């Protein structure tokens, strides 16, 4: 079957910006047309890459792509927020040893000081500005609801939770 | 008809390191005008200070007078990022320049505040109000929206509106809305919206009359006795406390007037070791006011007061 | 004889909101000096600068000169962090002054702080101690280096340097200089100096000894009347006023004995409408304390205060 990426990788995002669903498996099939799927419809798009410009708040939900194959392509959920402080993160489940990046994420590329997160309460790392988390052997025990602490303008702002969850592969 | 003064502010810098010298000097220079008489005075955010603290000083040069003023401040003082006001008053015409710590960045962003009625508006005036302040926004393109509302849906007033540029170079945005005095004494909850297009979200606040417990305020109002120097000043004090809820109004009373807030002082309410809260003001009275009527009373307003709303003590402050 | 002319370098101010305007002005000023052939040549990194870019002036009033040059740049040179000597050639020997874009005391984000001593540590224990803490570092290996030093040179004792992470995942680090009783009351300055791996560059704080005029505290102590249903509980208050500089010590005292801290509620100093600063302390007692000796003593310490820094008044419930 073909898998669904995304361009940025983050299923999360702020309003009004942008991604692009590419998607994508073994040329068992040559490459003609493909089909997408926003919440159950069908979407007026054949080319391979959706370009999902501008994003409302109807821009949520879960999506999928298919191609001239007979099964269809797992159903990638994206969340779109309008807040101050986004805790963005690559993937929601992820398998030992793969990479693992956070980054805590401003409105409108705005720079976010004095960054803090948290891994299921305790202060996981503290940065003057703001940093990327990278771990490339996410354990079983790396399991837990994130959330990050910033300052923006001055001004204090929590982002919202996330429960992520690793498993054995 | 006369040449228009101008007003400069020069600074202390900071030496060859980048460090402060241990006191700034800041000097107000008030180019030529045409003789007379002239006034500078310094504001620290607005509030004036002693000009026991500042000097100045006018030279004559042929038909044109010249003025300096000069300021010294703490390097403390300079580094907590206070604005300066250099205020010259000429004529019965004023001038104005300010100041505040220099700096390569200066990012800032919208805040909001929003208060409660006083107990004074509202069961003395019986007229009560809430305000919604909004302060630090960046003076961006187009006006800012900010919406009232009710958690039960009913209709609220008309609000008034007002936008004032500060000497910081923000714009604080206030807004005052009535509200019913039945509607608040009855729980009614209050909200104010704050929205704008740069803005990433909607800033919300609310309010509502305080769910705590109620005690009524005790009373004690005392004169400080005569001792040489302060003959012709002789400071009252009156302490309210015991009291719940934490809103309290005070406020003096002489000779049949409600003396105005300005001249006395009052302490933030702070709760005391065992039940309830207290608060200290301080009057200062000159010996015209104890002569015309030595009588001066303390007046507390406060959610519960009985039998209305009020409680007050008397002092004389010869006995 | 050798006339040693002063120099200083004074300079244009940015304005309210901290924005640089379109040029910076420096004025090097040399004031009150025998008079004689002076030469003033501005230096940016060492180089001579331009006739035509800086004019200069004299005047003379009495027996003493005064002389100034003022220079005018542009923000970009002011902004690009250039050093600029103000070079003064008086009766054929040189003096120098220089400046620099100044450095605003928050590099990455970190803040220090920097306390004066106590009054009470200072006159009554006799053991007056400054605290330099430094708050919101990252907590990475390379230990921080802290040093302490005077302006003068003169030395300084060791300090309790300690460092600790916060539940927050920062780690504050403080440090505690006992100082000499006669060397603060003198008027040192002392400067806290923290340099990380990761920080830019050293920064610095500086305390020292107040600049404004000295005023002793008036001290007023005041009993509650008995409150109905409160037999067993009093309120005693006590206001300190009137007193210059800001900083001071407020005391309770029962049976020759201080009270704890914990015991009293005073509130922080606060302008009056004209001299000094006052506050109010609130002390509730209790039956077995007062029928143990019905005298309380409250007692002001503060650095204006005659013969030992130290005024007090005692008060009785009874009367
Ligand atoms: C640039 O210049 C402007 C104006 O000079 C500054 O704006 C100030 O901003 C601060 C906060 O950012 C304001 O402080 C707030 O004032 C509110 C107004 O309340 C007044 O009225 C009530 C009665 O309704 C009185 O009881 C009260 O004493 C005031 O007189 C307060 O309600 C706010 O209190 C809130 O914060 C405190 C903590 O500080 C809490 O304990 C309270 O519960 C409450 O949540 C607050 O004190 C200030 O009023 C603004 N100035 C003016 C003139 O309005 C900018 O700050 C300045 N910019 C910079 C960078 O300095
Ligand atoms: C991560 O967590 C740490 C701690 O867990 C936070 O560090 C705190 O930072 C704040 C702000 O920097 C500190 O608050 C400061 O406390 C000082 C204590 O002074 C003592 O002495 C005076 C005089 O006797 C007393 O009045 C006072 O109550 C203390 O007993 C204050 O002096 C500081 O004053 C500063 O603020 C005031 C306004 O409130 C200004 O007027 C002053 O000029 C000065 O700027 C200040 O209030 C706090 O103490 C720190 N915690 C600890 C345990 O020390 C980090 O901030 C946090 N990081 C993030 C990103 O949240
Ligand atoms: C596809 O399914 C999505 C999830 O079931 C759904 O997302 C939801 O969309 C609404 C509005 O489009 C969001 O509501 C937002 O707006 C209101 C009004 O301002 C706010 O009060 C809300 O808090 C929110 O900001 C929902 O939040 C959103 N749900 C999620 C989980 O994001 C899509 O609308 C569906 N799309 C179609 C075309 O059916
Ligand atoms: C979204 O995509 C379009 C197409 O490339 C681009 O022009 C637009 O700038 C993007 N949005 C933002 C906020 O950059
Ligand atoms: C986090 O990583 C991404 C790519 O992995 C990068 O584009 C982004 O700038 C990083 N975040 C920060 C704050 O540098
Ligand atoms: C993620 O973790 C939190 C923390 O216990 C949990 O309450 C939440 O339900 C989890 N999310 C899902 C989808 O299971």
């Amino acid at each position: 079957k073909p898998k669904v990426s995304l361009n940025p990788p983050w299923n999360r995002i702020f309003k009004g910006e942008n991604v692009t669903l590419t998607c994508n498996g073994n040329n068992f099939f040559e490459v003609s047309s493909t089909k997408w799927f926003h919440n159950g419809s069908l979407s007026e798009e054949t080319n391979s890459s959706l370009n999902i410009v501008n994003a409302k708040f109807e821009d949520s939900g879960e999506y999928k792509c298919q191609h001239q194959q007979v099964n269809e392509s797992e159903p990638v959920y994206l969340e779109v927020f309008s807040d101050w402080l986004l805790l963005q993160a690559s993937a929601e489940v992820v398998m030992e040893g793969q990479p693992l990046f956070l980054r805590c994420h401003g409105w409108r590329n705005w720079d976010v000081y004095k960054v803090i997160y948290y891994k299921d309460g305790e202060a996981l790392k503290y940065w003057y500005e703001n940093h990327n988390i990278s771990i490339t052997n996410a354990t079983v025990e790396d399991s837990g609801t994130y959330y990050c602490t910033g300052k923006v303008w001055q001004l204090d702002y929590e982002s919202e939770p996330l429960n992520i969850t690793v498993i054995k592969a | 008809d006369f040449t228009p003064p101008t007003v400069k502010i020069l600074q202390s810098s900071c030496d060859g390191g980048g460090h402060f010298p241990p006191t700034i000097q800041l000097l107000c220079l008030v180019s030529g005008y045409t003789p007379g008489t002239i006034n500078i005075t310094w504001l620290e955010d607005g509030q004036v200070m002693d000009v026991d603290l500042s000097t100045a000083s006018t030279t004559q040069e042929g038909e044109l007078a010249s003025t300096q003023s000069e300021l010294t401040l703490s390097q403390k003082h300079w580094l907590s990022d206070r604005t300066y006001t250099c205020q010259v008053t000429y004529q019965g015409h004023t001038f104005e320049d300010s100041t505040k710590k220099c700096a390569d960045s200066n990012p800032r962003g919208v805040s909001a505040y929003l208060s409660r009625p006083s107990p004074f508006d509202l069961f003395i005036r019986k007229s009560p109000t809430i305000t919604c302040l909004v302060v630090d926004l960046a003076p961006s393109k187009g006006t800012v929206n900010l919406t009232w509302s009710r958690a039960s849906g009913k209709p609220v007033n008309h609000s008034t509106r007002k936008e004032e540029k500060q000497r910081n170079g923000t714009l604080t945005v206030t807004s005052t809305l009535p509200v019913g005095t039945r509607d608040w004494i009855e729980g009614e909850t209050y909200q104010c919206r704050v929205t704008h297009p740069h803005l990433p979200r909607a800033l919300m606040r609310s309010t509502t009359k305080t769910s705590g417990p109620r005690a009524a305020p005790e009373v004690y109002a005392f004169a400080t006795p005569e001792w040489p120097g302060s003959r012709d000043k002789r400071t009252l004090a009156c302490l309210i406390q015991n009291f719940m809820p934490e809103d309290i109004s005070v406020q003096w009373l002489h000779n049949e007037v409600q003396l105005p807030d300005a001249r006395h002082s009052t302490t933030q309410p702070r709760k005391t070791k065992g039940s309830g809260f207290f608060v200290f003001s301080r009057l200062e009275v000159t010996r015209a006011e104890w002569e015309q009527k030595d009588e001066f009373i303390c007046r507390a307003v406060h959610e519960a007061a009985s039998p209305s709303q009020t409680v007050q003590r008397a002092v004389s402050s010869v006995a």
